[PDB]
RNA sequence: CGGACGGCUCAGUAACACGUCGGUAACCUACCCUCGGGAGGGGGAUAACCCCGGGAAACUGGGGCUAAUCCCCCAUAGGCCUGAGGUACUGGAAGGUCCUCAGGCCGAAAGGGGCAUGCCCGCCCGAGGAUGGGCCGGCGGCCGAUUAGGUAGUUGGUGGGGUAACGGCCCACCAAGCCGAAGAUCGGUACGGGCCAUGAGAGUGGGAGCCCGGAGAUGGACACUGAGACACGGGUCCAGGCCCUAC
């Protein structure tokens, strides 16, 4: 009988969205708790080593890490554990790289790459909001991250807009609504990867979430739920996807 | 027979000396924190220590050892060993945190299976 | 308060914490009808639905019934016969986690 | 016996060069690691210290195997990221 | 800081144990992430070390001396309970969050270490998340009638206690209810599933090896410490076995 928290991941145990061969070895990293959650994100060492090939063995990796050379968000990880995520960036100057964390229309994370210039914003899903004493407003986002805004202010953002933000500083820019001709991109379920414009929204009762009717670049038409639908632009995307 | 290990805080020293006879005897029912003058055990202090200490210098008894080997507890009264569960000394080093044992011990009082005593030379 | 179901609330005003109409007590997860089978105990009722179960190797149903405990506010005075509406709260006794919210058709 | 360089990669972070070659040798045993070296550098233009070989691999009927090797620009960061066996294996180090 | 994971077995268990769908607006969470804030003033002990040792061993006593990211105190912030109001937030819905006033209880912190002429690793509080758990419900899943009536805190209610938390979980009082021939209760056998063997298939049988979950550490019971245990290489007692002994 267990008596305490789980240290170890076998591979065979490992989530779908990851990339990774099962039947090689019976261990895999368990990664930390950290910002996104354990089925839509994946460990750095595994970005390192197996996706863009920068090492062979978990040393390197963990060398190159340790000498301060890998950027999320902005900012130096030296974790190996440390799990990145949907609509994260990961950087390297020494070589000029920029590469932003999406879905397959599978399920499984990609690197796309960028340009230096759009690697400087990324957009956050507000997914809820809270008075904090002061009487000042906290949004939480969809990676767990905070803001605080003011109380004059607070009609301003809602629990299913975007806030596009200069992410080492974090600095607000380009809030995006949830309206009826929005552009949302999929990140979730079936129909994930997609993208299209809303249609319509439908609320139910007694705690079943609401649905959201998008029409695709072509004219074909689908569901899903609202919140699996990441508001992207108004007409016209705001980042380079896929 | 019962050997003292008499000690002199001013210095840091100690002398470890035998007793025999009525000047043993004569220690029987004392309790730990009793007073008694060295001249009713037949020693001469200054002679032994080899600096010279002055009169009514009444030694205390601090603790002791018995014959087979277990230690004298101020906390438990008789000439009894007992058997107890302990969290701290004296007669327990403990190991780890929270640890509990249970240590035989020898209670407060003097008797004949003592061996080793324990005197602070007290003014 | 108006909870979030679409049903009329009762002409009644209790004053039981234990009422989902003007008490403290919520509502929430799953929501079924059902007919009265004995209304015995103080604030107690029981429920039954039917339903068809199908048996493959023999490519045919079998009917079974369901009891289920409630509890039965004053404002809500449910009694045997009535066809009623129950939904899911948290224990509030041994045996009782649903609740009375609605009657729909009265007995005779 | 023939060599025949199929594929480099930089690796600026490690500060290395990767290679990926291919040695021809038909009618001939496996050839050592000394003469690979010899010949690898002479070409490439590498300095025979700061070069470590690893796998070379034969296959089941080829007369052709495969090829791994390292450069590095400095001796103290290979000497810091390269483990001790390969150096042994290759000569550059005593054990 | 960790040792509560990993590793081993299948005795017990016919049960919300397992599987699937849902709920917690009835709960806890060290290591991790984000944001907002803080680090003020004092004191103390004691291992190591020196002087004596005791004991067959296992182990263990006295005196002297001392430091810290060891221990304690004061302060401030902060946490909790209750009452009266305002209606700013989320949600499907507020015993929830925010603002005002009042009466009270508990009560922080290592400005530490390193490099250097500010940077790195760390400490405490609050709001959320993540990770791992606890609890509840609907549905599904062996054989026996030469096993037919069973249950007495048993079923419910009012008021309380206790818990991290709802709850006859426990208590005081008021009632007589609850299950059952559509098979209760009792007994037998058995870890559950993903899966496996066979067969044209319908179906019949098994479920040790790999993964998920559960339980256990000679049999039984009970506790300390810790974010987390009633603890497989920690503790206490009884029963049943064994080993050393200067007995
Ligand atoms: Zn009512």
């Amino acid at each position: 009988a267990r008596k305490g928290p789980k240290r170890h991941l076998k591979r065979l145990a490992a989530p779908t969205s990851w990339y990774i061969h099962r039947k090689a070895y019976k261990w895999a990293v368990r990664p930390s708790p950290g910002p996104h959650s354990m089925k839509t994100s994946i460990p750095l060492i595994y970005i390192v080593r197996d996706y863009l090939g920068y090492a062979k063995t978990a040393r390197e990796a963990r060398k190159i890490l340790n000498e301060g050379k890998i950027l999320v968000d902005g900012r130096v990880r030296k974790d190996y554990k440390f799990p990145v995520g949907i609509m994260d960036v990961v950087s390297i100057p020494e070589t000029g790289e920029h590469y932003r964390v999406l879905p397959n229309r599978i399920g499984k994370l990609i690197l796309h790459p960028i340009s230096e210039e759009e690697a400087k914003l990324k957009p956050f899903r507000i997914n809820n909001k809270r008075m904090v004493k002061g009487a000042k407003v906290q949004l939480n986002l969809h990676d767990g991250s905070n803001h605080l805004v003011s109380l004059a202010e607070k009609d301003a953002y809602k629990t299913s807009y975007t806030v596009i933000m200069q992410v080492p500083e974090r600095q607000i820019v380009k809030v995006l609504p949830f309206e009826v001709g929005a552009y949302v991109f999929v990140t979730q379920g079936k129909n994930v990867a997609r993208k299209g414009k809303i249609v319509e929204v439908r609320q139910f009762p007694m705690g079943w979430p609401d649905v959201v009717t998008i029409e695709d670049e072509n004219g074909e038409l689908f569901d899903t739920l609202k919140e699996y639908a990441f508001v992207i632009g108004k007409d016209k995307p705001e980042i380079s996807l896929p | 027979t019962f050997k003292l290990v008499i000690s002199n805080p001013k210095n840091g020293v100690a002398k470890q000396v035998e007793i025999s006879g009525p000047e043993a005897d004569k220690l029987i029912g004392r309790r730990i924190g009793e007073e008694i003058p060295a001249s009713e055990l037949g020693l001469n202090l200054s002679e032994i220590f080899g600096e010279e200490i002055p009169a009514d210098a009444k030694l205390k008894i601090t603790g002791g050892t018995d014959k087979d080997g277990f230690p004298m507890r101020p906390d438990v009264h008789g000439p009894r060993r007992v058997k107890i569960l302990l969290s701290r000394g004296p007669g327990f080093r403990p190991r780890e945190r929270g640890e509990r044992r249970k240590k035989t011990v020898h209670g407060n009082t003097i008797s004949p299976n003592i061996v080793q005593v324990n005197m602070k030379i007290v003014f | 308060r108006e909870i979030g179901l679409r049903v009329q609330p009762p002409a009644e005003v209790c004053n039981d914490p234990k009422c989902p109409w003007h008490g403290n007590l919520k509502i929430h997860g799953r929501y079924v009808e059902g007919i009265v089978v004995s209304d015995k105990g103080k604030k107690t009722v029981v429920v039954e639905r039917q339903y068809y179960h199908y048996l493959k190797k023999y490519e045919r149903y079998e009917l079974r019934k369901s009891k289920v405990h409630a509890h039965n506010p004053e404002c809500i005075n449910a009694k045997v016969g009535d066809k009623v509406l129950i939904a899911e709260t948290r224990p509030i006794s041994k045996t009782k986690s649903w609740v009375v919210v609605a009657v729909l058709q009265r007995a005779e | 016996m023939e060599i025949k360089v199929t594929e480099i990669r930089e690796n600026k972070l490690l500060g290395r060069k990767e290679i990926y070659f291919d040695v021809l040798h038909e009618g001939e045993p496996t050839p050592s690691r000394e003469a690979v070296k010899g010949k690898l550098v002479a070409m490439l233009d590498l300095d025979p210290n700061t070069t470590v070989i690893q796998y070379i691999r034969s296959y089941f009927g080829s007369n052709v195997s495969k090829g791994y090797a390292k450069a590095y620009e400095t001796r103290e960061r290979m000497l810091y990221i390269e483990p001790e066996y390969i150096l042994v294996r290759d000569g550059l180090v005593q054990k």
